[PDB]
Parts: structure tokens; C-alpha cells; sequence
């Protein structure tokens, strides 16, 4: 029965600690269940399966701030954050209280009467935010901030005319089909297409290009509503735009009457080394979308920011507009313990110094095996390596999970993984992760120096055998047996 | 639209009765242009009277189970002997741990068992300890021993009204419109609280510090709420009813007034002989020609207060006490800063 | 500073109980911050600050299971419920200590290892949803759970040739673009267009236009991919649609090969009656939204539930539709304590009979006062009023508002009042309740009665006073002396 399913799961959030077949029996329903209910998929690209080991890594419980444990105990260095989400650790302890005060005495708001929270968040954000941003929309995720984003440009500029939006190639803005408009990876639209009419993609870091998308649409009457885009294209690959771009189409935008949306959905909140990444170059925009880690990873949360002159256009009804969970009293609570920690304790400032002790850590790691990295990059706690294989990209990520050390990655979507640590991160646990990266890196080069001498078609079994041999018993002369082999290979060629 | 807005707002008065305010509907109606001066009105009635409510609980709480030895003799220092009665002498006090002056009544219980005062005595205290009104003196502390009442009364310096009006003469009208007004707000509160004051007098009127009215005696002042026939007073402020014999009420407050006006504006009461039966006479068949100098306004008052038909007098209609407090003699006084003591008194002794 | 009203906002959230200028503290802000950060509008169309008194009435926490009390003490019963939010009351202790418990291990997931919750709600729901309603996806919200849902059915429909969707006319779905398309509200709609092509809507209850729509369709070679709709339109006024309805598009559905998407993001939860409003006639869709009571008012969550033929379209990419928060560990919590209460208290049952004795105590204040009210009506706890002005409709809102009896209807939006009061209310809330409601009416109707009285032109003012004296003292007769001002009125005719 639904209510039977709903005990049994409701006893084990009591459960704290497990017996090993307490834990077996666990892993196989969780199987069990994700193959039958969930997604069948999940468990054939996921990385916690395929290099799960005889059980899946079934999360559990937070470890310390950096700290993941599976239901076997085995505790992870979480170098992945949610995907950016984790940026004040697991459970920072004062978003915790906040929120579980907050839970004592109202979760969610009646919708009648003056919340108070949301107040309090509204303005703090008025505060944290660059220039005249100083009205707040509050939503549920990443997603419902753009649609709404994309939906007071539009309230604002269609009375004006103005309904073309450029996004640009790469973007990544929501799964939701308002949003999905403007993401810009085939894969992600194809099926759902038709999407949003009047959206219109061009390459990023390219402000000769973006002039001539407005232009083009200016001469042929359909003019730009607004031009939306990404501080650093996140899941685009840490793609950096050239410096002075982000200004530069502050300016275009200016020139041409087009709102600016700034989607700091994934280097907002201290990331990059600034509050918000448009600080770096202390560019404001008319629309500024925040979330994931405005919740501190207690709460989800998504905040909608924008100037009086566009938010005026909510004013008059200001019911056009709603959502339903939106800005609640404990989600709130979230976002402002988060915003006094990363105030007080300083960690946009920490990010920016594990930011680079880290990054250069990769592009030294980078120099020493070119031959299964072209290259490091990153601003702040936002960093990605890029692989030349999505079968090597995979083969990373996927051997330092077995080093309990948790990055990006899909066994398909692979070739740049992603680094993007809470930043809380120790400097002790710094280096467990450049030294894992490194360890990850030699046995990767083994397996395929490996192979390499094994196709060398004009060495015969005799010396094959030789190298196999000292490969096994040094296999830090895996690069070195290599070369001989291939030397040898090439005598005989 | 923006008088409709005036009118329910009139309505939504709980203080006010369907009578008041369709009578503040009618002149809105009517005037349009008043409708914040309507509302306005509406407002200060509704407040006013609410007051009245809290007044009436606070009087009845004191009034059933009354106040004993909140004082004790040791708790004062006799500074001098102001003046001696029949039931005793009247001392000036100084609190000992506030240094603050008050009149101590001093009554020999032996004295007043003799006078046959018993009454009077015992019903002037239990009102004024549960009186509260800034033209009422303000009985502070009463408490006995073995050989005496104890009475222990806020001291004001300044005379008699009846003395000072022999030394001015007469008061000009806007003297003695400061005066009325105030007997007449007092007047409406003890009336609220079901109690005739019986004994109107320019003696029992003493002047303020502040120059304002102090009323100072309730030997005879009755908790009556349907009719009453003792008669006790003085023979000019008797209205009709309680020489005639038939029962009276508190309407009998309202004549008295009246007769005060009159004397305030004109030096002397308007039924006056040397031998008062004959001041009984000049009362019932109630012919009251005034000075000259009386103005016109002032002489439609008194014609009002001073009318032996108590179904046509001044202070019971349905208005009651409004129909003298809108009255054309009384436009120019501000009944609530006169409450206050905000307005420029006319004498300071 | 940010950190400044972070901090401030902060210790507020400690903060248990208020002194009376630490009160009016506060509701001063509050109103400040949201003229000036939030919205200026709220405080001109909403009843909180229209009756708010000499202070708005601003949330503080909650009550009992049916209670609010704002920062001034005063205690509010909710016949709101969140518009759907609390069926299992505020702070319903079985959830809120699940959420709590969740809370103390890991309250969002990494999002690369399998996360346990998600298995055992997308299990219960599987066991708790009619036929063959098997797989799960969860989001953060209702708008968030239809776009999902027409996502799923469009990466389903698409390949078969198939995009044209029909909505219903007065259908609400969601305010995010895509489901923008399917909402039906024209003030809703408008200043966002153009929205997603390829969405037409027909009437709701009328099953002879939705085969001319599905039919004409065909015939243009635009063939319907999905029909969505909601078993009742709550939004929409508590429409009811005519018995076989629902049935009846099921059939017409499995006919054209069209996909049945059913909106149970307001009637899900055993609000109805029944777990599921679309039990009442036994019916299964292919997809089912859910939202709201599904997060026992503690958390937010979407679910969207299908069959496994569609589901399937995700299960070789399952990264096609992913959301960032869905699905989360104390969202999870949640749902599952929301699932076990409303089965073990068995509240679908108490829906049935406190939602007759209610809705019947309405359509009898109906009969008593039919020149206020054309019409009350619901399914269970989900009902509403029908007045004839929006003028006399924010009257009755707002009169009980001050009767410390929380309803909905804003300042414009007011004809209709719906009352959806938590499934947890008692008996003894429920009369007072509809003894708060005669009061109201009878208040109002003194009122009516009062102007028609003025106006009356053959009638003197002589006459008129009469009756506003009579009136006052007997508010009683506001009926009796109406009907005799009217009469004289007609005798000077």
C-alpha cells in the first residue's frame, strides 16, 4: 500500500546510523526503485553506478562543511557543490538554525497577509545588489527566476514594440520552456521545439557579432527586446568572455534601448571571487537572476532582481505575476543566513584565493600530461578541465569518485568536467584534491600507454611482453616504456 | 461619491444612536460642503460619549464596594489651621514622603452625631471617593480613629465665587460663558452616572490655582435614578418642581444653571425678594425679565434653562445636553480644550 | 550595509514573541520595504492593509493546525489554506518533524548519487496514483510541474507528427511561459505574448466543441499532441464540470491518439474528496501534475507522474528534462509525511463531510441573502461564494478578514470568494465559520439597505430619517424598513 511505502520511508529518516545489511537491503530498493519509478537511465550514466563498486553510492547523510557519506560510510570531498548550489558548505550550521528557527514558527505564508521575510530579503538583496537594482521577485529555482526575468522584459518592452530576444550559443537558462528558449544546446530543445518565437542565438565573447544581430533586427523591423546572457557560460564548458565584453554589451544594450538580463543563476553568491560576477567588471544590468546557492543548500530559492523602471511594470497589477511557493517565510530565512555568512566570514574573498591556488594546481597538472588534457580553466571557485575524450573526460571523473573525491561528469556529456568545490573548502582538503587529480591522471596515462603498446603492430609478442612486464612493476614508466616501444615499433617498421 | 463617503462613515459610529446620526446625514445631505466639519462633529459626539462609558464603569466599581484608610494620621505634618466649622477645623498638611499640601478636614464623629449629620457625612464621602472630574475636588485620602473623621481634600488657593462676584459686580458675558461651560460639562458627567448635584451656588464654587471652577460641597447631591422629593437648597436656585411638591429629577441641575447665568451676567438673581416665600412666588409662575445689557442669544438660553414646563426645558429633550452645548451663546467656546484646561482663563486670583 | 539587514533580519527570525512597539517596529518597515522592494501594489489591492486597521495585518506564525496569529497576536482562522497549500493544517507536527529529522542529515543531494527519498516517494506515489500511472519526475511547483508535464508530452508527440495542444477557456496551469500557453485568463496572458504556438482553447464542461476542436484539427493536418485540463477550475471560479465530462474526454483522448494531461495541481491531495479528483469517475490520464498540499504546507515540490509509454521518452537521455532543486531530500520528507497523515487520519474522508455541512451552510446564506449572492459551490473543501459585484465580493472578504476569519478575493478581483479551508478544520471551526459569514452578510446588507435609503428621490428627508433611525437601532429590519421606504417611496411616486 501508498500508506506502507510512506512508513518504511518515513522510519528510515528516523534511522541515523545503519547496520551493513541495514545498507544492503537500502542500495537495492534504491536500485530497485529508480529502475522501476524514477529513471532506468540514471543508472546507466550515472557515475555512482558504473564506478559504484558492488553497491551504488547511495547518499546518506552530510559529512563536515565539504563532506559527503554514503550508506556504507565511505565519506566524499565534494568538489562538484551541486553544481554550485553548496557554496557555504553542507549544513552550514548558521543557515541551518535560521532555517530550523524559522521552521518553529511559520514554514510557508498564508498569501494574505504582509510576510515579513520576504521584506527583509527584498531589501538586503536592494542592498548586495550594484547600482539601481532594488526590486526582488522571489521563485522556486534557476528556472522560474529567467522566465520571470523574460517575462518583465517582455511586460516592459512589447508596449514599446520590441519583442526579438538574443541570446547567445553555449547558454545554458532553464529546462522550462520559457527558458529553454534562450538555452542554447541542440540536444536540450530539439524535441520540444516549437519553442518561443522571436529568440535568436549568437556566438559568445563577440561583441562585433551581437552588433550586428541588433542591427540586422533594428533594419528589418524586429527590434531587440532584450539581450540575456551568462557572466561565464557555466555548463557551457567555464567558457570566459574576452575582458571588457560584459561591459561592451552594457553599452550595445544602452545604445539600441535593449534591457540587459544577467543570468548570475551560477556565479552568483561569491563564486567568482566577487558577490556577484558583473562586479569584476562592475557592470549593471537591468535584470540580474539569482539562485542555487542563494539558499544556502537547506532551501531552494530563485530571486528575480531588476531596476524600478522595469519592475514598475508589475505596479499597477501586481498579480500578473505570482507564483505559489514563492518568497516563503523558511526559504527566506535560508537566503539571509546565507547572505551574513558570506558577508561576515568573507568567502568571496576565500574564493578567490582557493580559486587560484587551485586552478593553477590543474594547469600545472595540465603541463605534465598534455596528452589527456588540453587545458585548465576557471575564475574563482568556478573552474572546469578540459579533456581531449569524452572517454578520457569520463575516465577522470569517474576514477577520482573511486577516490572519494566527487566531480562532474556523465558517462556521455564528459570531455570538461567541471571543479566547482564549496567555498569552504580547507586548504588541507586543497590539496587532497590536486594530489587525487594527480594520482587520477597517472593511472589514466597507464591504461592508456596500455593499449598503446599493445597495437604497435610491427613489435613482436617478445618485446610487447617485456614492456607489459615493467609497465606493471613500474608503472610510472609508463611513459618512458611507451616511447621505447614505439621507438622499437618504428625499428622494425 | 465623496459625501456618500462622510455619510457611512457617520453611521459606523457605535457611540452614536440611529437619532444622532441621521442627524449628522440630514445637514451633510443638506450641505455638502460641511461634510468634513459633519464628520468632524460626528466624531468628536461618538468619542465624547464613548468616554462617558468609561467614566460610568470607573464610578461604579468605586461606588459599590468603596475605598477605607488609604491614610493614616501619622503620615502628615500640620502646618497650619486654615479654618474651623461645626463639625471641626480644616488643616494645611504636608505629605511626609512627598512634601505635597493638602486641606485635611478634621469632624468630630460626637459633633456630627449632634448636628444629626450622620447622612450627609457618610454620602458626601462614598460619592466623592468614587468621583473623578477635573472641576470636582479631589478627595485624596480618607481614613478615622477613635475620635474623628479624617478627610483629607487637594488644596486650591482662591476664593469663593460668591465673594468675587461682590467684588467685580457682574461678569461680562464672555467671563461667565468660561464659568457655565464648565458646570455644564461637570453637569453632564455626573448626570451620566445617575446623580442630581442639588446644591448650585456661586459658594460652592471655588476658583483653581488655574483659575478654573472647583465644586465643593455634596452633603446634599443624590444617586436618584427615577425621582427624588427632599428638598434642600437655596430658595433662588429651587427650580419649580421641588417647591411645588411633586417629584423631581436631575432636569432640577439644569434650572439652577440657569439662575447662575443669570446672576454671573447680571450681579443679582433673577427671583429675588427680601423674604423668600415671596422668592417661591416669583419662581413657580416663572416670568424672568431680564437687564438690558443682556444679549439677545443670552436672554434665548436662559428663556430655555429657566422654564417651569420640564418638558420644554433646556438639558431634557432628546437631545439632552447637546441642546445647550450647540446653543447660540455657546458657538465660540471649545467644550474639550475647556476639558483640557487649554483655554485663557478670564481671572487668576 | 547587506551584512547590516541581514543580521537584523536575522535575530527577528529568533525572536518568539513581540512588545507592542517591537511590533509597530516592524509592521512599519515591512510596509516600507515592500512599497519599495517588493511591491507598492500589495498594499493597495490586498486586504491586509486595506482592513489592516491602523496597521496591516503582517504574518507572524502560526496558530493551531487551522490558526494564524499576526505580530499583533491576533489569531486568524484560515478558510484560505494557501489557496490549496495547507490541507493537512499549518505546521502539521508528523511533517514537520520528517522535515526537521531530514533536516539533521542532508537537506538538498549532491545530484550525483542516488539519492534514497526520491526512490521511496516516487515508489508511494506510483502506489498512491489509479492505473498505470508509473514514474515520477519532481519539480519545484505547480507552474513547474505543467511545464514538465508538456514537455513530456511534446518529446512524446513530436516524433508521431503531432503539436497542437487544446487547453480550456477560464484554465489556470501556471504564469511561466510555457504553461502561460495553456492558461486561459486573457489579463494573464496578454502582455507576455506571443507565447508558445500552437495552443487553443475551447470551453470547459463541453465535450461536443472539444471533438470539433480535436476534429478540425485533423482535418487541417494540425493534429492534437495533448489535452490538458483540470478536473475542476479552481482558479477559475470552482467550476464543476457536467458528471461524465472527464470520463467523456478520456474516451475522446484514446480516440484521436492525443495524450490527457490532468492539472490536479489544486483538487490533488484529497481536497475533493478523494485522494485524486479524478477518482470520483474513476479516470486515468496519461499525465498528472501535482503540486501545492503535496509539500504539507512545510515545503515546496511538483510532482509529475505518467505513464511508463510516455515516461519513456526520458529514459535514453535522462538529462533531457532535469531541474537543479526537484526532487530534493527535506522536499522529499515532506510529501511522504503529507502522504502517510492524509491516509492514516484518512482527511479525504473528513473532506467529504466537512465540505457538505460547509458548502450546504453556504447555499443556505445564499437563499437568505440572494440580493448579495447569486450562487455558492464546490467538491469537498474546495468551494467558493459567487456575489454579484467584485464591489460586494472584497466586501464579504474583507468584512470577515476583520471577523479574524481569513478568506480570499483581492480589491479588484472579487466576485467570486473561494474558501478552501486546511482538511484539518473542526467542527467547532466550522460553524464559526459560517456564523462569521451570516454576520458579514448581514452587515453588509445593512449597508446596501442604507444607500437605497438615500437615494430614494420621492422620499423626503422627514421620511428618510425615519427609517436611517430605525435602521441603526435595528439593524434587524434593514430588510423590513428597506422594503417600506421603497413602498413610500412609490406612494409619492
Amino acid at each position: 500500500s501508498a500508506l506502507a511505502c510512506s512508513a518504511h520511508a518515513l522510519n528510515l529518516i528516523e534511522k541515523r546510523t545503519l547496520d551493513h545489511e541495514e545498507m544492503k537491503a537500502l542500495n537495492r530498493e534504491v536500485i530497485e526503485y529508480f529502475k522501476e519509478h524514477v529513471n532506468p537511465g540514471f543508472l546507466e550514466y550515472r557515475k555512482s553506478v558504473t564506478a559504484g563498486g558492488d553497491y551504488g553510492a547511495v547518499e546518506w547523510q552530510a559529512g563536515s562543511l565539504n563532506t559527503l557519506v554514503d550508506t556504507q560510510g565511505q565519506e566524499f570531498i565534494d568538489c562538484l557543490g551541486g553544481f554550485g548550489i553548496f557554496n557555504v558548505g553542507h549544513r552550514n550550521p548558521v543557515v541551518v538554525s535560521a532555517v530550523q528557527n524559522q521552521l518553529a514558527k511559520q514554514p510557508l505564508h498564508s498569501q494574505e497577509l504582509l510576510d515579513p521575510l520576504r521584506a527583509m530579503l527584498a531589501k538586503t538583496l536592494a542592498a548586495l545588489t550594484p547600482g539601481k537594482l532594488k526590486y526582488s521577485f522571489f521563485c522556486n529555482s534557476g528556472t522560474e527566476s529567467v522566465e520571470a526575468a523574460l517575462k518583465l522584459a517582455k511586460a516592459y518592452q512589447s508596449p514599446r514594440g520590441k519583442f526579438t530576444f538574443i541570446a547567445t550559443s553555449g547558454a545554458f537558462h532553464g529546462k522550462s520552456l520559457g527558458a529553454l528558449s534562450a538555452t542554447a544546446k541542440s540536444t536540450f530543445r530539439k524535441p520540444f521545439m516549437p519553442l518561443l518565437p522571436g529568440f535568436r542565438h549568437v556566438p559568445f565573447g563577440n561583441i562585433e557579432a551581437m552588433r550586428t544581430a541588433l542591427n540586422e533586427c533594428k533594419k528589418t523591423g524586429d527590434d531587440v527586446a532584450a539581450v540575456i546572457l551568462e557572466p561565464i557560460q557555466g555548463e557551457g564548458g567555464v567558457i570566459l568572455p574576452p575582458p571588457g565584453y560584459l561591459t561592451a554589451v552594457r553599452k550595445l544594450c544602452d545604445e539600441f534601448g535593449a534591457l540587459m538580463i544577467l543570468d548570475e543563476v551560477q556565479t552568483g553568491m561569491g563564486r567568482t571571487g566577487k558577490m556577484f560576477a558583473c562586479e569584476h567588471e562592475n557592470v549593471q544590468p537591468d535584470i540580474l537572476c539569482l539562485a542555487k546557492a542563494l539558499g544556502g543548500g537547506v532551501m531552494p530559492i530563485g530571486a528575480t532582481i531588476a531596476t524600478e523602471e522595469v519592475f514598475s511594470v508589475l505596479f499597477d497589477n501586481p498579480f500578473l505575476h505570482t507564483t505559489t511557493f514563492g518568497g516563503n517565510p523558511l526559504a527566506c530565512a535560508a537566503a539571509l543566513a546565507t547572505i551574513n555568512v558570506l558577508l561576515e566570514q568573507n568567502l568571496p574573498a576565500q574564493a578567490e584565493q582557493k580559486g587560484d591556488m587551485l586552478l593553477d594546481g590543474f594547469r600545472q597538472l595540465a603541463r605534465e600530461y598534455p596528452d589527456l588534457v588540453q587545458e585548465a580553466r576557471g575564475k574563482g571557485m568556478l573552474m572546469a578541465i578540459e579533456f581531449v575524450d569524452n572517454e578520457i573526460g569520463y575516465n577522470f571523473a569517474s576514477e577520482m569518485f573511486r577516490q572519494r573525491v566527487l566531480v562532474a561528469g556523465t558517462l556521455n556529456n564528459a570531455k570538461t568536467i567541471r571543479i566547482e568545490p564549496p567555498l569552504t573548502l580547507t586548504i588541507e582538503q586543497c590539496e587532497l584534491v590536486i594530489k587525487a587529480a594527480r594520482k587520477a591522471l597517472a593511472a589514466m596515462r597507464q591504461q592508456v600507454a596500455f593499449y598503446e603498446i599493445l597495437h604497435l603492430p610491427n613489435l613482436n609478442e617478445e618485446q610487447r611482453n617485456a614492456f607489459i612486464q615493467s609497465l606493471k612493476d613500474d608503472p610510472s614508466q609508463s611513459a618512458n616504456l611507451l616511447a621505447e616501444a614505439k621507438k622499437l615499433n618504428d625499428a622494425q617498421a | 461619491k465623496e459625501t456618500q463617503e462622510a455619510s457611512w462613515e457617520i453611521f459606523t459610529l457605535p457611540n452614536l444612536n440611529g437619532r444622532q446620526v441621521a442627524a449628522f446625514i440630514s445637514s451633510l445631505l443638506d450641505d455638502p460642503s460641511q461634510s468634513a466639519n459633519l464628520l468632524a462633529e460626528a466624531k468628536k459626539l461618538n468619542d465624547v460619549q464613548a468616554f462617558l462609558a468609561k467614566a460610568k464603569e470607573d464610578f461604579l466599581k468605586k461606588w459599590e464596594t468603596p475605598s477605607q484608610n488609604t491614610a493614616q494620621l501619622d503620615q502628615f505634618d500640620r502646618i497650619k489651621t486654615l479654618g474651623t466649622g461645626s463639625f471641626g477645623r480644616v488643616m494645611l498638611v504636608k505629605h511626609k514622603e512627598s512634601g505635597n499640601h493638602y486641606a485635611m478636614k478634621i469632624l468630630d464623629k460626637q459633633k456630627v452625631v449632634k448636628l444629626k449629620q450622620i447622612e450627609h457625612t457618610l454620602n458626601e464621602k462614598r460619592i466623592l471617593q468614587a468621583v473623578n472630574f477635573p472641576f470636582l475636588v479631589k478627595l485624596e485620602f480618607s481614613f478615622k480613629d477613635n475620635s474623628n473623621l479624617y478627610m483629607v481634600m487637594e488644596y486650591v488657593a482662591g476664593g469663593e465665587m460668591f465673594s468675587h462676584l461682590r467684588r467685580i459686580g457682574r461678569f461680562s458675558e464672555p467671563h461667565a460663558r468660561f464659568y457655565a461651560a464648565q458646570i455644564v460639562l461637570t453637569f453632564e458627567y455626573l448626570h451620566s452616572l445617575d446623580l442630581i448635584y442639588r446644591d448650585l451656588k456661586p459658594e460652592n464654587l471655588l476658583i483653581d490655582q488655574q483659575g478654573y471652577i472647583q465644586v465643593t460641597d455634596f452633603g446634599f447631591a443624590k444617586r436618584v435614578k427615577g425621582r427624588t422629593w427632599t428638598l434642600c437648597g437655596t430658595p433662588e436656585y429651587l427650580a419649580p418642581e421641588i417647591i411645588l411638591s411633586k417629584g423631581y429629577n436631575k432636569a432640577v441641575d439644569w434650572w439652577a444653571l440657569g439662575v447662575l447665568i443669570y446672576e454671573m451676567a447680571a450681579g443679582y438673581p433673577p427671583f429675588f425678594a427680601d423674604q423668600p416665600i415671596q422668592i417661591y412666588e416669583k419662581i413657580v409662575s416663572g416670568k424672568v425679565r431680564f437687564p438690558s445689557h443682556f444679549s439677545s442669544d443670552l436672554k434665548d438660553l436662559l428663556r430655555n434653562l429657566l422654564q417651569v414646563d420640564l418638558t420644554k426645558r433646556f438639558g431634557n429633550l432628546k437631545n439632552g445636553v447637546n441642546d445647550i452645548k450647540n446653543h447660540k451663546w455657546f458657538a465660540t467656546t471649545d467644550w474639550i480644550a475647556i476639558y483640557q484646561r487649554k483655554v485663557e482663563a478670564p481671572f487668576i486670583p
